[PDB]
């Protein structure tokens, strides 16, 4: 009653604040097995000393007290072992979050002409978490500077871009960065900005400063496009595709300088054109979008069990834009690096197999237990039913399905006869036994023998034959009008030992007689030694059709049909 | 901020709420205020508002409140740094019947929320800015009015802040010392809280020594 | 034995034999897991040799033994008529060493009741012992001319109790 | 009430000493510290004025 290690929870790539309250950091590895899983961890593809006061362990989860940049940063992986083999967790990279504040420098006061925009550097300091959200503020913190076609805030550089300057744009301006990962928000020194007023403001052409470059990104991702230009007349920005239609999943937004793509598909690949215009002139930028895809499963493997010596093929299939490479780890180490077609299974092969699909980009795991069988046959679980019934002139079939390992050979024995493939008698390979057109001499004592390389098993069967249940009087066809009372005739002959029933069917659908609706028009009155007729009251158009009487017992069943026509 | 696991708090339509910040130790006391994670400044009015202590107070929760999350934020003057507490969320419950042929809820008395009990004592130093707060809870948005024991409020120096829930004075002398109280007037009921304002004075120059030339 | 539907295990009198490492399995159809417990069999002090009363003739040598076994080892504390040994009336015959007290050439002097408190973190044990000096001839403590009956191949006993100032 | 209610309590149809260290009051609710069989047992009633 064995069972291999199976994972529930696996570790994730993780990040710890340098200046944290928490002095403890933790990684999860959770699994289940019949012999409890035993856990090992490795650091940078190298062993870790288990008890160091600093380091400690709890139920597969690893703990470090007072972790240090200098020491603990690296890639950790978790090995769940038992008696049946080893299984590697997903690679988990551990880093220390870094977010120093800005350079303390004074930022010079800024003077500009009305009608000419300008741009200010955030000066982003060192950061280990890269999920940076940028905005800009005025005088005091809570004030916020909003997106128009005039003003914009880059989400990559972190700077602020203005096309057209007005008297309202004067005052203090400060950068603002938030890291949601570590929940930290910091802001740069304020910069004074003054626009000198100018009447009959000097017009300037469209001038592209913010591009969106050739990018390789994965299937199904969120993707966002920045495109911005400058000039005295508020520049108008327009998006299109070169030589294809825009993807359905496109949203333009109010600003008209930012473009959303939900669920990038195969077809979106190619060039995208951004046209920045104004009253005076124009400019264009063309960008390359390359679609990729992480490896994603199609027929991931599952827990399989087979016999020894059987020729095996493991179907493992994933799909990626970069064609996936397949690796086969046996108990936490690579065993095969190609089509896992195996011949001549053995003792030692059995256990834990890991199918990994990695490309140039990403990797995905699939774990499976391959179990091996070599049991002697027993009838403990699926024994033979001792007693079986038969009628003359009818095909009859007997199950001999026990539980053996190497798919052994079969035999049947009638006391003083060995029975084999014949004209009317066949033993199909699954182990069951067929007989056609039975006779009185067939009834008797049969034994099923299951003959295995390693041991055999024998079960006993007793087979009795009875006088067949047949129909003496068949139903006769009838024609009537609407509202008539009709009768269908049926008589059968049978053996006293047997338990017999009568079943009436309409148009090859059995009347159940179990619900009150049917009894409205239909009635049954079985009597005598043979008599089993049916009555119909208040005939309708729908009632006309085929009526079949079936005399059914546990040995065989005999059927006979007739027709009913309705007029009016 | 200490990384804490936060289940969102729940409420039936129109019950009172006290949303607690409790920052990690702060010298000086940081600038406290409430933000959405969407980075929008959060709805503040007579009905619902933030305390000087930093916690947020809902006299009565409404339907709309479910729209967005509420996150506490604290600025430290010197390092120019802001700390963001893990954001909260709320859920509302409606028992209003579906009136046939086309506020369907119960109205309720006021109650005191921040200054529990009738009485409290505060100490402010001479010349300092004096600041008092009173927090109520009634289904019809209560109105806070501030008054003083057997004496008129100096209108030149005092003013209402934070939608009538805060009173602020200028330099405080022994004149201003005494007993101040606050009314949470509401359509259904009304209640007073008293505060003992003892003004104790920091040393100040009567005759400052000047240089002697002889 | 099993108690509480196999979720509790109980043992009788415990010794250092039973000390060690015990664990428990939560076998189940889906998974199974072990918990380990370090069973350190420590002990409140218990008497190995309890000091029994010393009867001596003038000039005979006696020693008091206070040996209690405990884990951790129990600390021995010596008092004289409930007075600290430090400030007790000085005696030349008396010699204290480790856990043992020695009187060589004992005399009428220093006749008192000595107390031993062997204690550790967990518990303590207290023992008293006194010395009595008398000068009496041997005495008979049972009935005269006893009649005792017994069968052939069975164990038997004759009780002839006695006592004397020097061990007769 | 519009002018906030003021509370009085009476013990055995008799007035009660308000601050006795023992006795104390909060928003119309009455409190006794270390109550005694000998002393406090009785019928109390509350007057909102
Ligand atoms: C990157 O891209 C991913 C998308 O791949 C973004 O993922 C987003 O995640 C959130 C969180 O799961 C999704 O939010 C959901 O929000 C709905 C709230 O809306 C419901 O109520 C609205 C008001 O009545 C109503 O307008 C909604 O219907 C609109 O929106 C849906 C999409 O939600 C849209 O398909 C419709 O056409 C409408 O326009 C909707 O009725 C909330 O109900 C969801 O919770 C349900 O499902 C969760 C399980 O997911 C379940 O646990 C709950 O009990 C409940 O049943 C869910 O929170 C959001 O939709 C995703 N964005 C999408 C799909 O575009 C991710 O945000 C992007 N990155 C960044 C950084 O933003
Ligand atoms: C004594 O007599 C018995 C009975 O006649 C003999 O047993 C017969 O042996 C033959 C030959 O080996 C078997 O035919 C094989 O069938 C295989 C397919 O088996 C599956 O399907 C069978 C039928 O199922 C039908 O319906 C399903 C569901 O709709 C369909 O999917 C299916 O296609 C059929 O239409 C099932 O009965 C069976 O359990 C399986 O599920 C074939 O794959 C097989 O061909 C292979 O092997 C050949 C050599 O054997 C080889 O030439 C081929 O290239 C290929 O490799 C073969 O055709 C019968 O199944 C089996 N039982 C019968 C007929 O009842 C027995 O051998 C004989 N003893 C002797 C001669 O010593
Ligand atoms: C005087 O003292 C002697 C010796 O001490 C006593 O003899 C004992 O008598 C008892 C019976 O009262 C004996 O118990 C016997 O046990 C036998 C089995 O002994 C073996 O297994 C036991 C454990 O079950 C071991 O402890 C032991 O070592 C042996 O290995 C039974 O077979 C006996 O029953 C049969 O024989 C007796 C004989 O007297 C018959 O009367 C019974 O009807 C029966 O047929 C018996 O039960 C015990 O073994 C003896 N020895 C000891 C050392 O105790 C006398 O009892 C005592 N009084 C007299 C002699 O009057
Ligand atoms: C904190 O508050 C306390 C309490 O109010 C202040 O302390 C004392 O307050 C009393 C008022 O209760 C003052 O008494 C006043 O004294 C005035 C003296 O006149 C001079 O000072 C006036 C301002 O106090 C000033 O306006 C005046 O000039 C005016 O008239 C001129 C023409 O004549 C004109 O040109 C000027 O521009 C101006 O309009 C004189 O300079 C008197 O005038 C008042 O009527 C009143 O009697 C005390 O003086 C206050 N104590 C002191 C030491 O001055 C305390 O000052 C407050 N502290 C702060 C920092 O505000
Ligand atoms: C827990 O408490 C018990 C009870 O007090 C302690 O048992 C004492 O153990 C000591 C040390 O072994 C014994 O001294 C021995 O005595 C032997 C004689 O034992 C025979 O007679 C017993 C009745 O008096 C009888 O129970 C015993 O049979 C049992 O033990 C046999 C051991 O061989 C076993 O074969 C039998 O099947 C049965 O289980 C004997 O017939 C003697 O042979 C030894 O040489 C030695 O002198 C004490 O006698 C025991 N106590 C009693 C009352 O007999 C035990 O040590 C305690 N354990 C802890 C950890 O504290
Ligand atoms: C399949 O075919 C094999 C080989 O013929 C059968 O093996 C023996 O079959 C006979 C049939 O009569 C069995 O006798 C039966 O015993 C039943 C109860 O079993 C009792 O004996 C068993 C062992 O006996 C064997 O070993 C002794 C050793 O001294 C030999 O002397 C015997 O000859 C036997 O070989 C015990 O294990 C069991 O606990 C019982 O005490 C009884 O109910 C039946 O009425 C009948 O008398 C014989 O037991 C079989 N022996 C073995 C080893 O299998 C086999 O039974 C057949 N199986 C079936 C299902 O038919
Ligand atoms: C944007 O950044 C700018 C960068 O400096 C900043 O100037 C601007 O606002 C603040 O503006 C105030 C005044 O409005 C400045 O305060 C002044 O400081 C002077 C010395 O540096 C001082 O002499 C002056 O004094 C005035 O008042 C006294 C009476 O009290 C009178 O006697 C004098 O004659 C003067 O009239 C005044 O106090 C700040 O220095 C300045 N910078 C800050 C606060 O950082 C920023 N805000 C906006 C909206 O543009
Ligand atoms: C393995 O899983 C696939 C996908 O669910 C399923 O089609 C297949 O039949 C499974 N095979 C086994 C042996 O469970």
């Amino acid at each position: 009653k064995g069972f291999g290690p199976i994972f529930e929870e696996q570790p994730i790539n993780t990040i710890y604040p340098e200046e944290s309250l928490e002095g403890k950091v933790s990684l999860n590895c959770r699994a289940r097995a019949s012999p409890f899983p035993v856990y090992k961890w490795r650091m940078n593809n190298g062993d870790v000393d288990l008890t160091n006061d600093r380091y400690s362990m709890v139920g597969g989860n690893l703990v470090i007290n007072n972790p240090d940049k200098q020491k603990d940063a690296g890639v950790y992986y978790c090995l769940a072992s038992n008696n049946y083999g080893m299984v590697r967790s997903t690679e988990a990279t551990l880093s220390f979050g870094y977010l120093d504040p800005f350079p303390p420098e004074e930022r010079p006061e800024v003077k500009v002409k009305e009608g000419k925009g300008m741009v200010l550097l955030c000066d982003p300091p060192y950061h280990f978490p890269d999920d940076l959200s940028y905005r800009w503020l005025l005088n005091e913190f809570p004030v916020f500077i909003t997106m128009d076609k005039r003003r914009f805030v880059s989400q990559t550089n972190g700077n602020l871009y203005i096309a057209n300057v007005e008297s309202s744009d004067r005052g203090n301006y400060s950068c603002f960065v938030s890291s949601p990962s570590i929940t930290k928000s910091v802001f740069s020194k304020f910069i004074p900005l003054i626009p000198i007023p100018e009447r009959t403001t000097k017009p300037y052409p469209a001038d592209i400063v913010v591009q969106f470059k050739d990018i390789y990104t994965m299937m199904g991702q969120n993707v966002t496009l920045e495109c911005f230009a400058l000039g005295n007349p508020v520049p108008d920005i327009r998006w299109r595709k070169v030589l294809e239609p825009m993807p359905s999943t496109a949203e333009i937004s109010t600003s008209g300088a930012v473009l959303k793509i939900f669920n990038i598909q195969l077809e979106d690949e190619g060039l995208y054109e951004c046209e920045a215009e104004n009253i005076r002139g124009k400019d264009k930028h063309q960008a390359r979008i390359y679609v990729q895809a992480f490896p994603e499963w199609v027929e991931h493997i599952n827990d399989t069990e087979v016999d020894i010596g059987s020729d095996l093929y493991w179907p493992c299939i994933a799909t990626g834009k970069p064609i996936p490479t397949i690796r086969w780890l046996k108990n936490g180490y690579s065993y095969h690096k190609g089509e896992l077609r195996l011949y001549d299974v053995t003792f030692e092969n059995a256990g834990m197999y890991q199918c990994i699909a990695e490309n140039a980009y990403g990797s995905i795991y699939a774990n499976a237990e391959l179990k091996i069988l070599a049991l002697a046959p027993t009838f403990e679980m699926n024994p033979m039913k001792k007693k079986i019934l038969a009628a003359k002139g009818g095909r009859v079939v007997i199950e001999c399905k026990p539980k053996a390992a190497p798919k052994p050979k079969f035999s049947w024995s009638k006391g003083t006869e060995w029975l084999v493939n014949s004209s009317r008698i066949l033993i199909w390979e699954d182990g069951s036994l067929e007989i056609n057109n039975i006779t009185r001499n067939d009834g008797g004592i049969y034994t099923c023998f299951a003959e295995n390389n390693r041991g055999k098993a024998n079960s006993t069967g007793t087979l009795v034959i009875t006088n067949p249940t047949r129909i003496i009087l068949a139903p006769i066809n009838a024609d009537i009008t609407v509202g008539e009372n009709a009768t269908m005739q049926c008589a059968a002959s049978f053996d006293p030992a047997l338990d017999l029933t009568f079943v009436w069917s309409f148009n090859g659908y059995v009347i159940d007689f179990n619900k009150e609706i049917t009894h409205i028009h239909y009635q049954r009155n079985f009597m005598l030694d043979a008599n089993g007729e049916l009555l119909i009251r208040n005939a309708q158009l729908k009632h006309a059709g085929r009526y079949t009487c079936t005399a059914q017992t546990i040995v065989d069943n005999s059927s006979a049909s007739a027709d009913l026509v309705v007029r009016g | 901020w200490p990384k804490e696991n936060l289940d969102p708090v729940v409420v039936q339509e129109g019950a009172p709420l006290t949303l607690q910040c409790n920052p990690p130790p702060g010298l000086p006391s940081p600038v406290i205020f409430w933000m959405s994670s969407s980075m929008e400044p959060i709805t503040q009015d007579k009905r619902v508002s933030q305390g000087h202590n930093g916690d947020l107070y809902f006299s009565n929760v409404m339907l709309q409140d479910m729209q967005t999350d509420y996150s506490c934020n604290a600025r430290f003057h010197f390092t120019h740094t802001i700390q963001q507490k893990n954001p909260f969320t709320l859920k509302v419950l409606t028992n209003n019947p579906y009136n046939d042929s086309s506020r369907g809820v119960a109205e309720r008395t006021p109650s005191f929320m921040y200054p529990q009990g009738t009485s409290s004592s505060q100490m402010v130093l001479r010349g300092m800015d004096l600041l008092l707060e009173c927090i109520a809870s009634g289904v019809p948005t209560p109105d806070i009015a501030w008054y003083k024991k057997g004496g008129d409020l100096p209108s030149n120096k005092a003013k209402f802040e934070n939608f009538n829930k805060a009173l602020r004075i200028t330099n405080v002398s022994e004149e201003d010392s005494g007993e101040y109280f606050c009314l949470a007037s509401n359509k259904m009921g009304s209640i007073r809280h008293t505060i003992s304002v003892r003004v104790k004075a920091a040393p100040y120059w009567l005759d400052e020594p000047k240089n002697l030339i002889l | 034995k099993f108690e509480n539907f196999n979720k509790a295990l109980r043992i009788t009198n415990v010794s250092e034999e039973d000390s060690g490492e015990y664990f428990c399995l939560a076998s189940n159809k889906m998974g199974s897991i072990r918990h380990t417990i370090s069973v350190r069999v420590k002990a409140a002090p218990y008497w190995l040799d309890e000091p029994k009363n010393l009867i001596l003739a003038p000039g005979e040598d006696g020693r008091l033994v206070c040996r209690a076994n405990g884990n951790p080892k129990p600390t021995v504390q010596w008092m004289v008529n409930g007075e600290p040994l430090q400030s007790a009336p000085p005696n030349p015959n008396r010699e204290v060493a480790g856990d043992t007290i020695i009187f060589r050439d004992t005399q009428i002097s220093s006749r008192a009741v000595y107390q031993c408190n062997t204690s550790n973190e967990h518990g303590y044990l207290l023992a008293n012992a006194f010395v009595s000096v008398l000068d009496v001839p041997p005495r008979m403590l049972s009935a005269r001319n006893q009649l005792i009956r017994v069968i052939l191949y069975n164990r038997t006993r004759l009780d002839c109790p006695f006592f004397g100032s020097p061990i007769p």
